[PDB]
């Protein structure tokens, strides 16, 4: 998918699909904005209602792609690495904890959260929690792999020389054989 | 391909090793383990000698690895060679950032009067670049 | 010491009502004027060139060394059937056939060791191509992983620590100076020396020589790394920012228009705008591109083979042991 | 996350792959286990769990937590009349109150912006694509 | 026959004879191994890269 503006997305087709959980917020992104809206109803089809179905639809390979924030998306393509994020977040945005206008506890809570950025509380928190472990970046890299794809030739190679032990049984017969 | 900080001390190394092969047929020479070394790096394969001793052998084998590598590392670099365009000197789209950050120091020239200019002056969705434009 | 500087003097003056710019989010600011929501992902960062601190041993892929060992009993069986101290010596020479030739000695005169010889001999040939074209390929097609992977590794928290004297510097009077100075003393203390008058200066810096690397705002950096005159400047790792935070705007207190402000920002994106005004302003020509010559890795393997010697060391110790059985 | 106490019992020692045990705290909230659907006592652990302990640490308050009984964080939705009923899901328990205070993962746009005050955010993210990788590129002949 | 040999060291090696004994021929060998390993290197890099 080129880009948040996919002309794959832009050229939909009811033979690829891309799914979305309805009333997820990207929906009130369709629904509230007018420049796009006309995308909006493409999404609408096919939608699923929970984000363990999402992600299995594509696992599933059910359906070819699936739209949903990195925060929850990007921890999930560490988890698996069969399935990838692709492009620039778009409707670049943030995860914050909500309050009444009138509570003051929010402004306190703010000002915490402030406190718990700049020592690098949550860096080491989303170290913690974001995995990391096994995935790259698929296109370039399979140079780390290939042990099974040398094996791939070496076998080949190494069944030559089974061909050398019959070879060399048949020349052991047939010399002792020709000499006799 | 290689610095010649990397080139010196393969080479230093090399002998270091040829040596501490001959150093070892010596201890339990220097024409065969310097001609050995050299011989066994660049597949001249003198012949002349060989040591018999593990330690020796061991060393020779993984040296002829290290020869293997550093042929290698001739390709890789010649490779890093085959990239012939830099990252640079392209104008990406018919919008382009280096056009839509102008700078006084990068110059982007046209004629005024041109129908280009028409299109500049015409156009509201581009006017703030046609000044960039309009300029010179 | 007691007392604020700068825009915000103006708004606590009340002679600004609300301060506008790149500036940047912290607790005391937010203490005392109220902050729009940040349009923006920033932070604080590093800029620095491409320097990259054995991927060619990599290739291998694990199989190489395993194949070497397979490579072994294959070798070792054949000559030792095959004829019809001195084993050891067939199979070093074809030990070295594997490796680009250059082996000396007595290729053996048993005919089949000869057939087996041609084809190991293919095998070894496909070992060099193998090796060669997978090295080539990372040639190609890397990442280059930089100077500090931890980031916090704190190859930063002491430059004494490495023998050489390292480098990296920063505005001062800045929000990130401030923090800095809050969390990190030494830091601050140190990098007094390298801070830099202006971020065309702090520039000169780093692109002239003279020093390593750069800190500064994510934003700022992220944007001077797609815009260099020569794409010589990148952003460390991902770009990825500690102190995750965004550009607010200033008001003076409780009383304002205060949440008005805030819906009309989610407006913009919520058009969609944001990402229009990112491609013109923001979005440099540099880093679309992700080149060197060869560098440390090389030096590693260079060293790992140093250490095998070690190892030929080590078995003349263990051979010499067992001379006196 | 979430996972049943197990019996009585509350919480496993389950420990970080950095060597730390895992926190967690109990929570109340939809099962779709059973066929009718109760709000059923439940462990859950998380990245928000240890921000708001670490709050509570830093906070004087005290926190107890039920998960919404709808999937949904909420969406404006029913009657045409005036405006009628409030949107659906967790936000709409702040309104009522039922939940004094959401913590959870919760992207922040102007339009739930005018009914309630945001907290400054713990994260930055953007929307993106889930396709999955795998198409390749196996004989010496090739 | 020298010459035989040197042109065979030049190109991947793969020659059986009889490197001279003499000993500046030696020196002139590594020298000549040197531009020849270039050559090798080279000329596979050069078909890569037309590739
Ligand atoms: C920063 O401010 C101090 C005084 O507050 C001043 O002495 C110093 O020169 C300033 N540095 C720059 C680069 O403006
Ligand atoms: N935006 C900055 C601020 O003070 O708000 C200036 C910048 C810096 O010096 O790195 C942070």
């Amino acid at each position: 998918i080129t880009g948040i503006n996919d002309p794959r997305l832009r050229n939909p087709s009811d033979k690829f699909i891309y799914a979305t959980v309805k009333q997820s917020s990207v929906d009130i992104y369709f629904r509230r904005q007018v420049e796009l809206s006309t995308m909006y109803r493409h999404m609408e089809k096919h939608n699923y209602e929970s984000a363990a179905e999402a992600i299995q639809a594509v696992r599933d390979n059910k359906l070819h792609a699936f739209i949903w924030d990195s925060a929850v998306l990007e921890f999930e393509a560490s988890q698996k690495c069969d399935l990838v994020t692709t492009g620039e977040l778009f409707f670049r945005s943030g995860f914050g904890i909500g309050m009444r206008k009138d509570s003051p506890w929010k402004q306190e809570v703010s000002l915490n959260i402030l406190k718990s950025h700049e020592n690098g509380f949550m860096e080491e928190l989303d170290k913690t929690w974001v995995r990391y472990q096994e995935c790259d970046s698929r296109s370039n890299a399979p140079a780390t792999l290939t042990f099974e794809n040398m094996a791939g030739v070496f076998m080949l190679v190494a069944g030559g020389i089974v061909a050398g032990i019959f070879l060399i049984f048949i020349e052991i017969a047939y010399k002792s054989r020709a000499e006799a | 391909p290689f610095q010649s900080t990397l080139w010196l001390l393969v080479g230093l190394s090399v002998h270091v090793v040829a040596v501490m092969l001959y150093l070892l047929d010596r201890f339990s020479t220097l024409s065969s383990a310097m001609w050995f070394s050299w011989r066994v790096l660049l597949n001249s394969g003198l012949g002349e000698g060989a040591p018999r001793s593990f330690s020796a052998r061991i060393l020779g084998m993984v040296w002829a690895g290290f020869a293997m590598i550093i042929v290698a590392s001739y390709t890789a670099n010649l490779a890093a060679f085959l990239v012939l365009r830099r990252p640079e000197e392209r104008i990406t789209g018919i919008n382009d950032p280096r056009l839509r950050n102008p700078s006084d120091k990068f110059i982007y020239a046209t004629v005024k009067q041109s129908s280009v200019d028409i299109y500049f002056r015409r156009q509201v969705e581009l006017s703030t670049m046609y000044r960039h434009m309009e300029k010179h | 010491n007691g007392v604020w500087n700068g825009m915000i003097g103006e708004v606590v003056t009340k002679r600004a009502y609300m301060a506008v710019g790149s500036l940047t989010i912290n607790e005391e600011r937010s203490e005392v004027v109220d902050f729009s929501v940040p349009f923006i992902e920033t932070g604080i960062s590093v800029m620095v060139s491409r320097s990259n601190g054995s991927a060619f041993l990599e290739p291998f892929s694990a199989d190489v060394w395993v194949m070497m060992f397979v490579m072994l009993l294959i070798v070792s069986a054949v000559a030792v059937f095959v004829f019809e101290f001195t084993i050891g010596k067939a199979i070093w020479l074809l030990w070295g056939l594997v490796f680009n030739n250059s082996l000396p000695v007595q290729n053996p005169k048993g005919t089949t060791s000869k057939i087996m010889v041609s084809v190991w001999a293919f095998f070894a040939v496909i070992f060099l191509a193998s090796y060669t074209a997978n090295l080539a390929a990372f040639m190609i097609q890397r990442r280059y992983v930089d100077q500090v992977s931890g980031l916090s590794d704190k190859k930063f928290q002491r430059p004494n620590d490495f023998s050489p004297a390292f480098r990296f510097g920063t505005v001062p009077n800045g929000s990130t100076e401030r923090n800095i100075r809050n969390n990190y003393l030494e830091m601050h203390s140190y990098m007094v020396k390298f801070n830099q008058r202006s971020v065309q200066d702090a520039l000169l810096s780093l692109k002239s020589g003279k020093l390593d690397a750069f800190i500064y705002d994510a934003a700022v950096l992220n944007y001077m790394a797609g815009r260099d005159e020569g794409c010589k400047l990148v952003t460390i790792g991902s770009g990825k920012v500690f102190a995750t935070t965004g550009y607010g705007i200033a008001i003076q207190k409780d009383s304002g228009w205060k949440r008005q402000v805030d819906l009309a920002i989610l407006q913009l994106f919520g058009d969609g705008e944001m990402e229009e005004l990112e491609a013109l302003w923001l979005t440099g020509i540099c880093h679309n591109e992700k080149s060197q010559l060869d560098i440390d890795n090389m030096a590693g393997v260079f060293y790992m083979l140093a250490a095998a010697m070690a190892l030929s060391l080590i078995t003349f110790i263990m051979e010499h042991l067992f001379y006196k059985s | 996350y979430v996972r049943p106490t197990t019996s009585d019992g509350t919480c496993r020692e389950e420990y970080t792959i950095n060597g730390d045990p895992i926190k967690k705290v109990i929570c109340n909230g939809p099962d779709e286990t059973i066929p009718g659907r109760p709000t059923v006592p439940q462990c859950c652990y998380g990245f928000c769990v240890d921000l708001l302990i670490k709050l509570a640490r830093e906070m004087d308050f005290t926190y107890e937590v039920h998960l919404v009984a709808d999937g949904k964080f909420g969406t404006q939705e029913r009657v045409n009349n005036s405006n009628a009923a409030a949107w659906n899901g967790m936000m709409g328990e702040l309104l009522s109150g039922q939940a004094d205070m959401i913590v959870a993962p919760l992207t922040i746009n102007n339009e739930r912006a005018q009914y309630i005050e945001f907290s400054k955010p713990f994260k930055y993210q953007g929307l993106t694509i889930l396709v999955k990788k795998e198409i390749p590129r196996d004989s010496f002949m090739q």
